[PDB]
RNA sequence: AAUUGAAGAGUUUGAUCAUGGCUCAGAUUGAACGCUGGCGGCAGGCCUAACACAUGCAAGUCGAACGGUAACAGGAAGAAGCUUGCUUCUUUGCUGACGAGUGGCGGACGGGUGAGUAAUGUCUGGGAAACUGCCUGAUGGAGGGGGAUAACUACUGGAAACGGUAGCUAAUACCGCAUAACGUCGCAAGACCAAAGAGGGGGACCUUCGGGCCUCUUGCCAUCGGAUGUGCCCAGAUGGGAUUAGCUAGUAGGUGGGGUAACGGCUCACCUAGGCGACGAUCCCUAGCUGGUCUGAGAGGAUGACCAGCCACACUGGAACUGAGACACGGUCCAGACUCCUACGGGAGGCAGCAGUGGGGAAUAUUGCACAAUGGGCGCAAGCCUGAUGCAGCCAUGCCGCGUGUAUGAAGAAGGCCUUCGGGUUGUAAAGUACUUUCAGCGGGGAGGAAGGGAGUAAAGUUAAUACCUUUGCUCAUUGACGUUACCCGCAGAAGAAGCACCGGCUAACUCCGUGCCAGCAGCCGCGGUAAUACGGAGGGUGCAAGCGUUAAUCGGAAUUACUGGGCGUAAAGCGCACGCAGGCGGUUUGUUAAGUCAGAUGUGAAAUCCCCGGGCUCAACCUGGGAACUGCAUCUGAUACUGGCAA
RNA sequence: GCCCGGAUAGCUCAGUCGGUAGAGCAGGGGAUUGAAAAUCCCCGUGUCCUUGGUUCGAUUCCGAGUCCGGGCACCA
């Protein structure tokens, strides 16, 4: 299911910064960036059409950690909506649970994230959930059982978020570990450089 | 010969009862004349539990529709006054 | 007719095999191919490169 | 077949001994109707006729006719000798 | 399935072995007529243990014939076997499964080099027991000719570890008791009261991981597959997965049926000898000589070095010196397999009557332990015997 | 709120634009094969031989219908040993019950397969010459007798299968008599037509001491209904070939007779000479059909396994019987073929029921558990039967969910690989280190699916009755195949859990070594005849993921069959030309019709499946509430511009 | 389980009825042609499937297996 691998070498395939290993150090800045995807980094490819219509569709994946069957079922599901499913999509995408739990300080890293949930550690509305990919409704809230309480990984993780942005769409209360949902993303609310367009297109053959 | 029994749908494990009128003599999922109401076996507390459109229900009484005592028994369970 | 894929085979006359489609353009004729992994006609000497056509198993050494 | 449902088929058999006797006798005052429709005894047939009614009838309500045929045996065969008669 | 085996005696495997022609068939038939007029139901005839044409045509036996019987002492199992000089692989078949022998001696031959490697696959099979019955004592009277006869049985048998000296040979006439004979049926119902005397029920280790010898395949029309063993260790019943170990690409299956010749038993444990029922194989891919066992604990082992003892043409073994590269047949009590004689250093051809030691590379993989004795059979001789020291 | 919906590329030629085929990228599948392999949830699993099949089970029930009782547990009289009432135990259908038999009911249901069938079938919508066990409403009856037979005995045939002969006895079995009506026939008159009783309780009365007698429950008979299913008719629709153009003579229709529940050539007798056919009759080949499923922007194309409806079939062909209903899967008879048993005269069997076997084949499962839930049969009921069904097993077969770990770690090592031997890469990757523990594995807790029912209990209807039966609450003991359950807890420890395809262009992603038009590659154009980003290996990378690929098959791309939406001067193609029947189309005006057309309404379009908004499994798939839709058809009422009809 | 025919130079195969392994093509060279093919000329490169003997010497005669193709028998 996980990519389970060298998750600093997406980062250099796609150019473009992931936060895969955000962790505790800020900025990775040790691993030859931009210059190096893998052996024969040097070469400064053609990078056609279909290449950069497919680059887009990966990016986004290697970023929420989805796999091509799931992400393409997210794609059905983004037609059927009403309004645009560009935007849809990327309100999916955010509404995944593992997501949520990344905008909220718990999991400093998308993965660490995927793991807390996985570990029935975090709960919504007192009900433990252990489906990473659980689809979150507006209105909600979050928290952490008792048992897996700042269990020494949660506390180190949780002060990441507290030197990011710290988005609109929700808020965290972090007197036990506390959070709070509200309603949901917003295209020029979430990640402000992202082009979904491409993916769209692919998607259409 | 009119009957008003159980149907047995859903999934594995989860059943379901879609109480309907049909013949006596078709199969446990076969040929009806209508499907009236329904019932949900796990619904112990929730916001719809049990549905039994008893007017037309009583039509069918009337033309001789042969309730089985598991039906009479959600009749029992939806009472006139209870 | 059906051509024999890999390098090397093992066929003695009677050697039960089994056919899949697919033309080879280079023989005249040929609509068919022969099955390696599958009966009599088994895998190619040492390949490691795409094992599951050509039958090669993983190597345990 | 050897079942225990095999009564049915000998009870059948019993039944049948039974029908083919009681079907055989109400064919016969039928056709002794003819005989005598032919004949031209517009009397005879309706005494025929008067007779074999009860016979008829009664085959009908013993689930052997079907209550409709026996009437329509009375009915036609009646246009006949009125018609004869 | 008919009338399910009803758990009452504790088990023993049994059978005849010796010389073309001397009345073992009829001797089989013979035993359980006089065990018929004593206890239980059995007394099959000459036309019912044999069964090919091929058979009651010259008066053979080409397929190990089996019969069942129980004294009121233990139950048994006999195994009748063949005679004839080419059919010495189907009587070391039946050899795997008698836990006691029982030699047929005619009273007219008497020891003889046939009935000597009857013998001697006796000891390399594992089997510790041999009553001898002499057949056809209603055909003879010179007691001084017979006497040397029957010393000569003990001996040959001393000769080859069975303790003869002390082995009670059993004396009648096999011919009149099958018919009916109140006389020689004793004679008959010696070897079967010495049989609840001379061989008592050995050691069944039924708490062993279970391993079980590929006798013979009998595919049951409307049932599918049985194979057929005696548990060599271990337990089995309906409701337990084996797999087929051995020659081929090792497969598996799972016990789905035991029968006690028609009685049904729920749970066949050690030294019970039945057929075993497979689920989804066919009769191609198993085959005579396998092995079947737990799932996974015994591994496809290829080579061995053994301890054999080579015999002389006085011995039964060859007649000349054999060089490296000898390829003779190898009975593991079912597993005829040919292998490579790798000579040590000291030895460049092996001299009729050797006391050495090679290295053997099968040519099938099978079931391999230290201790394995297996004799040697080439040309219609046995020309070797040997035990298991290092398994490679 | 209820379809927000349409991508191209490669390849002719020196090169271009066209025309134009071939091929590919995607989605899908009852999938098969190679490779690898952790769990779970929900579905699927003989599309090949409608080939043949051992064994077990798949359809039985009612003593509250009857004669009886062969058994098992009591009661009774008696017998025996001896603990003289502790035991043994012969008689005995007298209770509880119940084999074998008579009889009622079910066996026509449900489950399985698609051989046949191109229209006797199916779907849609109307219609009348029909029938309807069981359920139920209303109206009434429910009198009185007779003769048999099985079971059971005796003899007897046959190896058995299976009978035969003479007597015994019963009924809710059979059969008259009687009695009949808004019932049948008929113009009416008149004539004629039915049957079944049992069981519980009980004060008084009556006891030839069976019981009569009263009440209650259920059933029986007749009739009209309702409801339900089934049968039939008509219209349209319902594959390819015209290199099949004519076919048919009980055939087309009529008059009379018969037959069916029912109209009818359904069947006869005679008369008439017609009836069908280019808007494809016959004939051949193929094929179950439909709601649907797959693809598609749609229109269509293909297909129609699972769920469901309808039809046909049940070893091959044929017929009939009983029955409300079959021309009948575990029914009969006959012929045939193939197995099987035989005392050789003569018989028995039918897995296209669940499992399983052989065999066919590329390929598809366990000789599992329970009748707990639901449904069906029977029964007053409890219960008895249930391979329907509910589950479980097996297979990655499909779909969906999750894990196989996280943070950190620059000596930026080793080993490998490339090299301009400068170094880069592998690579925060690993080691080490600090944390974590889902699912497995082991030891403990633990829902829900269960409603009823049974006994007792109190009250209430009914009744002469605090009796019996019905109904409503209460209590006790309980009913779970799954099941070592869903879920929850603890435990130890990164611990058991990553492969597969591809890297010339198409089409995401590269170098080196080795083989030299050899070995080989391949979907398309093609590469390799010493320097290969295309072959084989190594390193790296790319895609996908417990799956990855190849093959087969459907659609798409294919506007390369063009209704939406193509062409014909030369690309493939205007008949050589004209006449002209059937057929299609048609100037202008007024009036009318309202057939086509348009609107609105109602009936119907089965449910489920697809779609919109929600609910419930930790979520999801899945199940599910309501709605929309089901693009259609029929009928009625209006509009009547336009087209057609009619009249001038 | 039993009974047969076969394993021969790289390939395709003849020869035995105890005498020291052959043929076609192959592969290479020469002659040759504007080039090629072809033709003629020269040779086994063999554990006669493996293994033991009878023997002066075994492809051979046999006894036995291993593999391949084909046929038949027994049915826990
Ligand atoms: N006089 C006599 N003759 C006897 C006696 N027992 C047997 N015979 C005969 O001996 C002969 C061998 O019978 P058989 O049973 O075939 O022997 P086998 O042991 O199977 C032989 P093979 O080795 O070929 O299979 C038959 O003729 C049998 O009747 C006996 O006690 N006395």
């Amino acid at each position: 299911a996980r990519y389970l691998g060298p998750k600093l070498k997406l980062s250099r395939r796609e150019g473009t910064d992931l936060f895969l290993k955000s962790g505790v150090r800020a900025i990775d800045t040790k691993c030859k960036i931009e210059q190096a995807p893998g052996q024969h980094g040097a070469r400064k490819p053609r990078l056609s059409d279909y290449g950069v219509q497919l680059r887009e569709k990966q990016k986004v994946r290697r970023i929420y950690g989805v796999l091509e069957r799931q992400f393409r079922n997210y794609y059905k599901e983004a037609a059927r909506l009403k309004g645009n499913t560009g935007e849809n999509l990327l309100a999916l995408l955010e509404g995944r649970l593992d997501n949520v739990v990344y905008r909220m300080g718990f999991g400093a890293t998308r993965a660490e994230a995927r793991q807390l949930v996985s570990h029935k550690a975090i709960m919504v509305n007192g009900r433990v959930v252990n489906i990473a990919s659980y689809q979150v409704s507006p209105n909600d809230v979050v928290s952490i059982r008792e048992k897996a309480k700042k269990q020494s990984r949660v506390k180190a993780a949780l002060e990441l978020a507290e030197q990011r942005e710290k988005p609109t769409w929700l808020e965290v209360d972090a007197g036990k570990m506390e959070g709070t949902f509200k309603r949901k993303p917003e295209r020029s609310d979430l990640s402000a450089d992202i082009n979904e367009h491409l993916i769209v297109e692919l998607y259409s053959k | 010969m009119v009957t008003i029994r159980l149907a047995r749908h859903g999934a594995k494990k989860r059943p379901f009862y879609q109480v309907v009128v049909a013949d006596s003599r078709n199969a446990r999922n076969g040929r009806f004349i209508e499907r009236v109401g329904f019932f949900n076996p796990i619904a112990s507390e929730k916001e719809e539990g049990t549905r039994l459109d008893l007017d037309r229900i009583a039509h069918w009484v009337g033309q001789g529709a042969t309730i089985s005592d598991r039906v009479a028994a959600l009749i029992k369970e939806v009472n006139k006054a209870a | 007719t059906s051509y024999i894929g890999g390098e090397g085979h093992n066929l003695q006359e009677h050697s039960v095999i089994l056919i899949r489609g697919g033309r080879v353009k280079d023989l005249p004729g040929v609509r068919y191919h022969t099955v390696r992994g599958a009966l009599d006609c088994s895998g190619v000497k040492d390949r490691k490169q795409a094992r599951s056509k050509y039958g090669v198993k993983r190597p345990k050494a | 077949n050897i079942k225990s449902a095999k009564k049915r088929a000998i009870q059948s058999e019993k039944a049948r001994k039974h029908n083919a006797s009681r079907r055989s006798m109400m064919r016969t005052f039928i056709k002794k109707v003819y005989a005598a429709i032919e004949a031209g005894d517009k009397a005879a047939a309706q005494k025929a006729f008067n007779e074999m009614q009860p016979i008829v009838d009664r085959q009908a309500a013993k689930g052997l006719i079907h209550k409709n045929k026996a009437a329509r045996h009375k009915a036609n065969l009646t246009a006949q000798i009125n018609k004869l008669a | 399935s008919k009338e399910k085996f009803e758990r009452t005696k504790p088990h023993v495997n049994v059978g005849t072995i010796g010389h073309v022609d001397h009345g073992k068939t009829t001797l089989t038939a013979a035993i359980t007529t006089v065990l018929a007029k004593t206890y239980g139901g059995a007394a099959r005839a000459f036309d019912q243990i044999d069964n090919a044409p091929e058979e009651k045509a010259r008066g053979i036996t080409i397929n190990t014939s089996h019969v069942e019987y129980d004294t009121p002492t233990r139950h048994y199992a006999h195994v009748d076997c063949p005679g004839h000089a080419d059919y010495v692989k189907n009587m070391i078949t039946g050899a795997a499964q008698m836990d006691g022998a029982i030699l047929v001696v005619a009273a007219t031959d008497g020891p003889m080099p046939q009935t000597r490697e009857h013998i001697l696959l006796g000891r390399q099979v594992g089997v510790p027991y041999i009553i001898v019955f002499l057949n056809k004592c209603d055909m003879v009277d010179d007691e001084e000719l017979l006497e040397l006869v029957e010393m000569e049985v003990r001996e040959l048998l001393s000769q080859y570890d069975f303790p003869g000296d002390d082995t009670p040979i059993v004396r009648g006439s096999a011919l009149k008791a099958l018919e009916g004979d109140a006389e020689w049926e004793a004679k008959i119902l010696e070897l079967a009261g010495f049989l609840d005397s001379y061989i008592p029920e050995p050691e069944r280790a039924i708490d062993k991981p279970f391993l079980l010898p590929i006798e013979d395949v009998f595919s049951i029309s409307g049932r599918g597959t049985v194979v057929t063993g005696r548990v060599e260790r271990g337990i089995i019943k309906v409701g337990e997965e084996v797999e087929i170990v051995g020659i081929k690409e090792t497969q598996k299956s799972t016990c789905t049926g035991v029968e006690m010749f028609r009685k049904l038993l729920d749970e066949g444990r050690a030294g019970e000898n039945v057929g075993v029922l497979l689920r989804g194989i066919k009769r191609e891919e198993i085959e005579r000589g396998q092995v079947l066992a737990k799932p996974g604990t015994i591994k496809p082992h290829t080579k061995f070095e053994s301890e054999v003892y080579i015999l002389s043409k006085d011995e039964g073994g060859r007649h000349t010196p054999f060089f490296k590269g000898y390829r003779p047949q190898f009975y593991f009590r079912t597993t005829d397999v040919t292998g490579t004689i790798e000579l040590p250093e000291g030895v460049e051809m092996v001299m009729p009557g050797d006391n050495i030691k090679m290295v053997v590379t099968l040519i099938h993989p099978i079931a391999m332990d230290d201790g394995l004795r297996f004799a040697i059979r080439e040309g219609g001789r046995t020309v070797g015997a040997g035990v298991v020291a290092k398994v490679l």
